[PDB]
């Protein structure tokens, strides 16, 4: 399994929550509840919505960059499996989540000067 | 007395108290049933029992993970209800005079009686059920820190979900994970018996390997495992430089 | 004269009455057939419902579908502390039960 | 052998008779009108009704004349009432809509506008090779 | 070397196989009898991988690839890639790609040298196609129909295509792909060639309700067994041919 | 006013996207697909007055190039100019990317 | 159908229980008395 | 000539490239060196069917997906993956070169250290902001008093 994102608000979609939309141009359109669903059936744009990460990003009160976001992407080029690639996979995990987190402490004093 | 039981009788059950003071309620006063012990001869299980008398028994020497038991309980009440949710009736067409809720015709035959098989309002739920071939999926122990952790997820944490059980509490104690549902509601005692017959299923059979639980918040759209992954997700508050 | 429609019954009559339930600790009504040959064990334990959840489970079920595949199953968690041993009770077999 | 195809796991069914879906070929119909479904069970009062990856029997209502006239079998493909697969998605489609096929489950078109569900494509093997997206 | 068979009574072979000259995919069954088939044809030469993609069975019309590399669709998930990459060796490449026409067997037909396309897929899944596989990508429809992978079969050898495809055409794509073409069916005149049948250079796995005739005709078009060749149906089946397909 | 408005969220009562408009504006073959799916005998005025940006049929070029002068059509100008929320917006919100190779 | 009375069905599933479930049931029994025992030994 | 034998001459019909040129085909050696599987041999190769006859049969038998798995070394093919980590995906983090990216954020973190990015830093202006809360509470008291009147 794996952990997906909302379409509309940016929160992490776990299994069995929320729901998908199949549009017939070939896209899909996963939300984390019905309030994305609901807005996003009403039209709203996520961009303007203040509670959304989408605004967040837009507005410049996320950190977007730093050398600790380039460590998570979409794989399409599978590795075959490696045990200890693994363990230092999750040893890099901890230390990049320890270093983010006092980074975007840093980028929160900046704004709050 | 313990002679009288070894050389009269055939069937030996012990008394057990559960600890109610380990869980969250407000209730005080334990549960207590007898709890019958099969196999070996009499003498065997009156030594069992005497050798048991004063003692913790937990939850993994009587049931195992893969095994189907019987859950008995009592179900939840819903107080006086009309024969639609009672029974299932279909509901009579739009402004029917004098009830659309009803059964139209309860005696329209002999005898000059109502039949003891019509529908009619009254009492429905709580009533005493028992429902068999339940799969245990896992046996967690209240002391492993990390007891809803799987091989696949390597998050340390516990069963209980972020704020807690809604109108329950934390569990600290060894919980057992059931497939599907129960016939009680929460807070409830729950009998867990072993099957009467050996079972005719490949579902009984069966060896569960999970890969993942969810620990998310029950009192709303919780998106998040856990507390630190909800702050790791948001980034710093305003309090947080206030405090 | 005869019903014109055939429908079955609403409801089934192997749960009558419907009634409230006479104690609120369900009632264990049979145990499982004693055999003297097996292991002395504890037939029956108690718990307390807390809820429920979700999970995800790799499902090894040969024939079905969704075999070598992840299923998204709910559960229901009942919390149970040990129980503590306090009697002994002995039962003799009569014409009357 | 019936229409009703073996091995499908039960899902919310979003078409009763008396709906009107879209025609997801190039057969020539626009739309297809549900008149019953393969494999309904009897049940006093209740309508039958089909989901994705259901055969149904439809009358064409909007589409080349000679259509008009003549009970087809179709298929399923779109379905916007949401459903829960075995993965726990739940999702729906934008339309509801049904591609036309023989009772062996040979389509009378030869390409597909859209996407198709899974469940159909999966139980139709000739849907499957005319699909050019499969959600 | 055709084969006749059958995954759980179908007789639509490419639907639930990919074959190329360096493995073989195969969809997960209830049963072990496609898998076996293509075990007791293919004695251990080439890796066979029972797999699922996007948690479906029609794995044939949803993967495309040839000797040297492997496309399957965005829906694919990652244990699904880790299991193909962990079942081929380290010489085929293996993407995921985001076309969005996912039925990668039905948009793209492919041999080891050359790759046909459906005319509408995106130009970076047009180069992400001409650098997995290796190849040189051309925007083709067969017998007016875009779905090239699941309308026509293809290998080094040669090429079987719709059999209502017009002599100009066979002449115009048997010159752009460099290998023989013949129109023919399978089935019993079924025209979607891709779904039913999987060739790669030594080996071809068709439906069992593929006749005699069309049989022989696919044998002679692939060269498998000893002494066939395209030449021969125009010769030798030229009678049997018009007999049949009259 | 907006006709029938309770019933307006219904799937079967739903318009086209912006991002699908985008699309339409940038790439013709997209708006030919979108314009097959219909049929143009039963298209207002025969589909002949069409506006991408409202992605609406009308039934005259005289009420056509009327509408453009209305705040619907203005209001959809300006999200347009915007911009469309897409997936790959949704993937910068929260920094995630894709490697392919 | 064959109902779940059917004595074709009560055999088969007696054959299940003997050659099948038996032994898996009787090793589980096996540990969960060990543990027991155990603990009333304890 | 009619339709019917247009579409029969279409079936004879063989297509050649023009160039006359042929494609290099890439059978393996192996295959001229197989032989040939038959059912009445006692010197079989025993089949995944065979397998599963012997192991119970359809819908019993349970396939070993990892069996066939090639990898660096034998004994890490029956591993449990790791899949999720403190709410994120391994399989997003997986990198071949990960040491150099993490040595690289490693080395630019004590460099920033050095550098005093993470450096965090008056009685009179507490006095006045403690002075201004008392008139905002006073402020409010007068509100009060107001709106009750
Ligand atoms: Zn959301």
């Amino acid at each position: 399994m794996r952990i997906e994102n909302c379409f509309f608000c940016g929160r992490p979609a776990w299994p069995s929550k929320g729901i998908t939309f199949m549009r017939n141009d070939g896209k899909a359109f996963r939300f984390c509840r019905s309030k994305c669903h609901k807005n996003f059936k009403m039209k709203r744009n996520p961009r303007k919505l203040k509670w959304t990460k989408a605004y967040r990003k837009n507005a410049g009160k996320e950190m977007v960059v730093d050398s600790t976001l380039q460590f998570a992407a979409r794989r399409n080029v599978p590795v075959r499996y490696n045990r200890e690639l693994w363990q230092k996979t999750l040893k890099a995990m901890e230390r990049i989540s320890e270093i983010r987190a006092r980074r975007e402490r840093v980028f929160y004093k900046k704004r709050m000067a | 007395e313990l002679e009288r039981i070894k050389k009269y009788c055939t069937v030996v059950r012990v008394l057990a108290h559960t600890q109610i003071r380990k869980t969250p309620l407000k209730q005080k006063k334990a549960h207590l049933m007898e709890i019958q012990i099969n196999g070996g001869s009499v003498a065997d299980k009156v030594e069992f029992g005497r050798s048991l008398f004063e003692k913790p028994v937990t939850i993994d020497t009587i049931f195992e993970k893969d095994e189907m038991i019987d859950v008995i309980a009592v179900t939840k009440g819903h107080g006086f209800v009309g024969v639609t949710a009672r029974w299932g009736t279909k509901k009579l067409p739009r402004k029917t005079h004098k009830g659309l809720r009803k059964v139209a015709c309860i005696g329209a035959w002999h005898p000059s009686h109502v039949q003891w098989t019509v529908a009619r309002a009254g009492q429905m739920g709580y009533h005493h059920r028992t429902s068999v071939n339940h799969k245990i999926y896992r046996i967690g122990k209240g002391d492993d820190e990390a007891n809803a952790s799987t091989e696949t997820d390597l998050t340390k944490k516990k069963i209980t979900p972020m704020g807690g059980f809604v109108r329950y509490g934390e569990v600290n104690n060894d919980y057992v994970m059931i497939k599907g549902s129960v016939p009680g509601v929460k807070k409830r005692i729950m009998t867990l018996r072993k099957s009467l017959f050996t079972h005719t299923s490949r579902k009984a059979l069966e060896k569960v390997e999970l890969k993942w639980i969810d620990t998310s918040s029950e009192f709303g759209h919780g998106a998040f495992q856990t507390a630190a992954e909800k702050k790791q997700f948001m980034g710093t508050l305003k309090k947080d430089l206030q405090t | 004269s005869h019903r014109k429609y055939e429908a079955p019954r609403h409801g089934s009559l192997a749960f009558l009455p419907r009634k409230r339930a006479a104690r609120h600790r369900g009632r264990v009504k049979s145990f499982p057939k004693d055999d003297p040959k097996k292991p002395v064990h504890l037939t029956a334990a108690m718990g307390y419902k807390a809820g429920m959840t979700t999970i995800v489970r790799d499902l090894d079920r040969p024939g079905a579908k969704a075999h070598k595949k992840e299923v998204v199953e709910a559960v229901t968690i009942i919390d149970c502390p040990p129980m503590v041993v306090v009697g002994l009770v002995g039962y003799i077999e009569t014409p009357r039960g | 052998k019936r229409g009703a195809p073996g091995g499908k796991l039960k899902m919310t069914l979003g078409l009763p008779v008396g709906a009107i879906m879209n025609c997801a070929d190039n057969s020539g119909a626009r739309n297809l009108y549900i008149i019953a479904v393969k494999g309904a069970g009897a049940r006093l009062n209740r309508l039958p009704a089909g989901g994705v990856g259901d055969m149904v029997m439809a009358t064409v209502k909007k589409g080349k004349p000679e259509l008009r006239k003549k009970v087809h079998p179709a298929v399923i493909v779109r379905q916007a009432k949401p459903w829960k697969r075995f993965d726990g998605v739940f999702l729906y489609f934008e339309d509801n809509a049904g591609v036309i096929v023989n009772p062996k489950g040979e389509m009378k078109g030869s390409a597909i506008t859209g996407p198709v569900g899974k469940e159909a494509a999966e139980l139709w093997p000739r849907i499957a090779s005319n699909a050019g997206v499969v959600m | 070397m055709a084969v006749r068979a059958q995954f759980e009574n179908s007789n639509e072979v490419g639907v639930f196989a990919t074959l190329t000259n360096s493995y073989c995919l195969v969809a997960l069954g209830a049963s072990e009898n496609f898998y076996s088939v293509f075990e007791a044809e293919l004695q251990d030469v080439i890796p066979i991988c029972r797999t699922t993609i996007a948690g479906t069975r029609i794995i044939g019309r949803l993967t495309a690839g040839n000797r040297k590399g492997l496309l399957v669709p965005t829906t694919t998930t990652d244990q699904e890639l880790q299991h193909l990459r962990n079942s081929l060796p380290d010489d085929i490449r293996i993407q995921r790609i985001e076309e969005r026409l996912s039925a990668l067997g039905n948009v793209i037909v492919c041999n080891d040298h050359t790759a046909l396309i459906h005319p509408d897929l995106e130009r970076e899944t047009e180069e992400i196609i001409a650098d997995v596989l290796g190849v040189e990508v051309f925007r083709q429809t067969i017998a007016d129909h875009v779905l090239v992978g699941s309308y026509m079969a293809l290998s080094n050898q040669g090429g079987l295509v719709h059999p209502k495809t017009s002599i100009q055409d066979q002449d115009e794509l048997s010159s752009l792909l460099g290998v023989p073409l013949v129109a023919g069916s399978v089935n019993r005149g079924s025209n979607v060639i891709g779904g039913g049948m999987v060739v790669n250079d030594w080996l071809a796995v068709t439906g069992l309700d593929t006749t005699a005739p069309e049989l022989s005709v696919i044998e002679s078009v692939f060269r498998l067994g000893e002494g066939a060749g395209p030449g021969a149906i125009n010769t030798s089946m030229k009678n049997t041919i018009v007999e049949s397909f009259y | 006013g907006v006709f029938a408005k309770r019933t307006m969220t219904k799937t079967r009562r739903r318009l086209r996207d912006l991002d699908q408009i985008e699309r339409d504006l940038r790439s013709p073959r997209h708006l030919q697909q979108y314009k097959e799916t219909k049929a143009a005998e039963d298209l207002p005025g025969l589909g002949l007055y069409y506006c991408i940006e409202c992605a609406k049929w009308f039934e005259s070029e005289t009420s056509l190039v009327g509408h453009r002068k209305g705040k619907p059509h203005k209001r959809r100008l300006k999200q347009l100019k915007e911009g469309a929320y897409t997936h790959e917006e949704a993937m910068a919100a929260i920094g995630y990317r894709i490697d392919n190779g | 159908a064959k109902s779940a009375r059917a004595s074709r069905i009560k055999e088969n599933h007696q054959r299940f229980k003997k050659n099948i479930a038996g032994p898996v049931e009787a090793a589980r029994l096996e540990r969960l008395s060990a543990k027991l025992m155990a603990i009333a030994q304890a | 000539i009619g339709t019917r034998l247009q579409e029969v001459m279409a079936r004879i019909h063989v297509a050649t490239p023009m160039d006359g040129t042929t494609r290099e085909t890439f059978i393996p050696e192996a295959v001229k060196n197989l032989k040939k599987y038959d059912k009445n041999d006692p010197n079989r190769r025993v089949l995944a069917r065979d397998i599963e006859e012997a192991n119970g049969g359809a819908g019993v038998f349970n396939v070993d997906l990892r069996k066939d798995w090639i990898l660096e070394n034998p004994e890490w093919k029956y591993d449990k993956i790791p899949e999720i980590f403190d709410g994120k995906n391994v399989y997003d983090y997986i990198d071949p070169d990960i040491d150099a990216k993490l040595q690289a954020l490693e080395e630019e973190e004590e460099r920033l250290e050095k550098e005093g990015f993470y450096d965090e830093d008056d009685e009179e202006e507490e006095e006045i902001l403690q002075k201004a809360e008392y008139i905002r509470e006073q402020h409010a008291l007068i509100r009060n008093e107001a709106k009750m009147r």
